[PDB]
Protein backbone atom coordinates (compact mmCIF):
# COMPACT_ATOMS: atom_id res chain seq x y z
CA UNK A 1 0.00 0.00 0.00
CA UNK A 2 2.55 2.76 -1.32
CA UNK A 3 1.91 4.95 -4.53
CA UNK A 4 5.91 6.00 -3.98
CA UNK A 5 7.02 3.01 -5.49
CA UNK A 6 5.06 3.95 -9.08
CA UNK A 7 8.09 6.30 -9.32
CA UNK A 8 10.26 3.59 -8.67
CA UNK A 9 8.97 0.06 -9.71
CA UNK A 10 6.66 1.93 -12.77
CA UNK A 11 8.60 4.78 -14.97
CA UNK A 12 11.85 3.26 -14.72
CA UNK A 13 10.45 0.27 -16.66
CA UNK A 14 9.72 2.96 -19.48
CA UNK A 15 13.24 3.23 -19.37
CA UNK A 16 14.21 -0.29 -20.12
CA UNK A 17 11.09 -0.85 -22.48
CA UNK A 18 12.12 1.65 -24.76
CA UNK A 19 15.65 -0.25 -24.81
CA UNK A 20 13.90 -3.14 -25.58
CA UNK A 21 12.53 -1.45 -28.86
CA UNK A 22 15.74 -1.44 -30.15
CA UNK A 23 17.39 -4.49 -30.71
CA UNK A 24 13.93 -6.22 -31.46
CA UNK A 25 13.82 -4.18 -34.47
CA UNK A 26 17.05 -6.06 -35.43
CA UNK A 27 16.74 -9.70 -34.53
CA UNK A 28 13.95 -9.17 -36.93
CA UNK A 29 15.96 -9.03 -39.98
CA UNK A 30 18.23 -11.38 -38.82
CA UNK A 31 15.62 -14.42 -38.03
CA UNK A 32 14.29 -13.09 -41.75
CA UNK A 33 17.23 -15.07 -43.20
CA UNK A 34 17.58 -17.31 -41.01
CA UNK A 35 15.26 -19.62 -40.90
CA UNK A 36 15.77 -22.13 -43.64
CA UNK A 37 18.95 -23.69 -42.79
CA UNK A 38 17.57 -23.37 -39.21
CA UNK A 39 14.39 -25.18 -39.16
CA UNK A 40 16.39 -27.36 -41.53
CA UNK A 41 18.64 -29.77 -40.62
CA UNK A 42 18.59 -29.75 -37.19
CA UNK A 43 17.96 -26.89 -34.57
CA UNK A 44 19.81 -26.52 -30.80
CA UNK A 45 21.14 -23.22 -32.18
CA UNK A 46 18.17 -21.00 -32.15
CA UNK A 47 16.53 -23.43 -29.35
CA UNK A 48 18.21 -21.39 -26.49
CA UNK B 1 9.55 -28.96 -51.50
CA UNK B 2 9.43 -26.25 -49.47
CA UNK B 3 6.45 -26.73 -46.93
CA UNK B 4 8.14 -27.51 -43.66
CA UNK B 5 8.98 -23.73 -42.76
CA UNK B 6 5.25 -23.06 -43.11
CA UNK B 7 2.37 -25.93 -43.01
CA UNK B 8 3.59 -28.44 -39.98
CA UNK B 9 4.06 -25.62 -37.12
CA UNK B 10 0.90 -23.90 -37.96
CA UNK B 11 -1.67 -26.59 -38.52
CA UNK B 12 -1.78 -27.52 -42.21
CA UNK B 13 -1.89 -30.58 -44.69
CA UNK B 14 -1.74 -31.11 -47.71
CA UNK B 15 -4.43 -31.81 -50.28
CA UNK B 16 -4.62 -35.23 -50.69
CA UNK B 17 -2.87 -36.28 -47.59
CA UNK B 18 -4.03 -40.18 -47.50
CA UNK B 19 -4.85 -41.52 -51.21
CA UNK B 20 -3.82 -44.35 -53.09
CA UNK B 21 -4.76 -43.42 -56.80
CA UNK B 22 -4.31 -39.58 -58.39
CA UNK B 23 -6.56 -37.17 -58.43
CA UNK B 24 -8.71 -36.93 -61.45
CA UNK B 25 -9.06 -32.95 -63.28
CA UNK B 26 -10.94 -31.37 -65.63
CA UNK B 27 -10.32 -28.31 -68.23
CA UNK B 28 -12.08 -26.68 -71.39
CA UNK B 29 -12.45 -27.94 -74.63
CA UNK B 30 -13.06 -25.25 -76.52
CA UNK B 31 -14.68 -27.21 -79.76
CA UNK B 32 -18.25 -25.79 -79.70
CA UNK B 33 -20.79 -28.10 -79.12
CA UNK B 34 -24.71 -27.43 -78.96
CA UNK B 35 -27.02 -27.46 -76.04
CA UNK B 36 -30.44 -26.15 -75.73
CA UNK B 37 -30.91 -22.54 -74.45
CA UNK B 38 -31.16 -21.64 -70.19
CA UNK B 39 -34.13 -19.46 -69.95
CA UNK B 40 -32.17 -17.33 -68.14
CA UNK B 41 -30.24 -15.90 -70.70
CA UNK B 42 -30.07 -11.98 -70.47
CA UNK B 43 -30.72 -11.40 -73.97
CA UNK B 44 -32.82 -14.36 -75.72
CA UNK B 45 -36.05 -15.50 -75.40
CA UNK B 46 -37.88 -18.05 -77.00
CA UNK B 47 -41.37 -19.57 -76.30
CA UNK B 48 -43.95 -21.73 -78.63
CA UNK B 49 -47.01 -20.52 -80.06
Amino acid sequence: LLVRDEFSVLCRDLYALYPLLIRYVDNNRAHWLTEPNANAEELFRMVG
Amino acid sequence: RFFAICGLQEGFEPFAINMQRPVTTWFSKSLPQFEPVPPEHPHYEVARM
